[PDB]
């Protein structure tokens, strides 16, 4: 079967500003099949209440999903997105860079 | 508003 | 001022673990308004946009009945397809369906679609004339001939040019406080030294809707697509989208570069340059 690796982007809904509530997003797209595992991390630990969009797909049939959770960024709290897919030999970790 | 009729492959 | 209504359906077999997972979502442009998850507790088409909640009980029972029927159809399809491809019942397979209509700025029929894919590849698709079919492989031929015999194209054409258009029109009207908006992107540019002789110029586009947009970098008016790092358009999570484009340039040569932003919400394309 035709398989595709997911593209991964971890970012905030609004521009980062320590102390103010925001939403941390992990957008995974361009993958196939649909089975995928996505976790938002806080200092290495899986985050509790994480929501996600309903499975949909693009024109090329590849799937995309948005995982998100409200959060308050701090100067020393590090966030990331851990993704695992059949195409990945090991979970892929992507760190959140407030400038991207 | 969904398309009603069913079309089997 | 173009618009569209589109439905996306996904069915994934789970051998030894029950019926296939069935997920369906409905959209008007880039705004989701309905959803159904065979694995959810409601077992009903659910609203996902404020303006669709206006629809009465008849609407919801109707949509629920049809979405469930779509589910059953795809369940059968999965088994049929394994036979067509002489595949075993051991692996997981995916069936995807996508169909809809587009209307112009006058909200009149522009075009219709109805595509079908198996395990991520084109299986069968209705041609633009909404009268014939394009089937990839030999296996898809059977479906093509069956659908031709049953006048599936005619049935779809009536729906796509008629029903799909009228309801799309109704939705645009009922959601006239949000659905018809064209939010131009808020833009800005950042500059960061990579070294003593190279700097990164990133061009940002935020808070825009619809998601369709074009962000390019030019050097002396020359397209620099190949030198650009352009991320995929991302949803902010609040109904708007985001995107950025970056290029590394020789320090001191920034003035020769321009970022161009094209978007339906912009009365004029934007041309930005670092200052």
């Amino acid at each position: 079967m035709i398989q595709r690796t997911p593209k991964i982007q971890v970012y905030s809904r609004h521009p980062a500003e320590n102390g103010k509530s925001n939403f941390l997003n992990c957008y995974v797209s361009g993958f196939h099949p649909s089975d995928i595992e996505v976790d938002l991390l806080k200092n290495g630990e899986r985050i509790e209440k994480v929501e996600h969009s309903d499975l949909s797909f693009s024109k090329d049939w590849s799937f995309y999903l948005l995982y998100y959770t409200e959060f308050t960024p701090t100067e020393k709290d590090e966030y990331a997105c851990r993704v695992n897919h059949v195409t990945l030999s090991q979970p892929k970790i992507v760190k959140w860079d407030r400038d991207m | 508003f969904l398309w009603g009729p069913r079309a089997l492959v | 001022g173009s618009h569209s209504m589109r439905y996306f359906f996904t069915s994934v077999s789970r051998p030894g673990r029950g019926e296939p997972r069935f997920i369906a979502v409905g959209y008007v442009d880039d705004t989701q308004f309905v959803r159904f998850d065979s694995d959810a507790a409601s077992q009903r088409m659910e609203p996902r946009a404020p303006w669709i909640e206006q629809e009465g009980p008849e609407y919801w029972d109707g949509e629920t009945r049809k979405v469930k029927a779509h589910s059953q159809t795809h369940r059968v399809d999965l088994g049929t397809l394994r036979g067509y491809y002489n595949q075993s019942e051991a692996g997981s397979h995916t069936v995807q369906r996508m169909y809809g209509c587009d209307v112009g700025s006058d909200w009149r029929f522009l075009r219709g679609y109805h595509q079908y894919a198996y395990d991520g590849k084109d299986y069968i698709a209705l041609k633009e004339d909404l009268r014939s079919w394009t089937a990839a492989d030999m296996a898809a031929q059977t479906t093509k001939h069956k659908w031709e015999a049953a006048h599936v194209a005619e049935q779809l054409r009536a729906y796509l040019e008629g029903t799909c258009v009228e309801w799309l029109r109704r939705y645009l009207e009922n959601g006239k406080e949000t659905l018809q908006r064209t939010d131009a992107p808020k833009t800005h540019m950042t500059h960061h030294a990579v070294s003593d002789h190279e700097a990164t110029l990133r061009c940002w586009a935020l808070s825009f809707y619809p998601a369709e947009i074009t962000l390019t970098w030019q050097r002396d008016g020359e397209d620099q697509t190949q030198d650009t790092e352009l991320v995929e358009t991302r949803p902010a999570g609040d109904g708007t989208f985001q995107k950025w484009a970056a290029v590394v340039v020789p320090s001191g040569q920034e003035q020769r570069y321009t970022c161009h932003v094209q978007h339906e919400g912009l009365p004029k394309p934007l041309t930005l340059r670092w200052e």
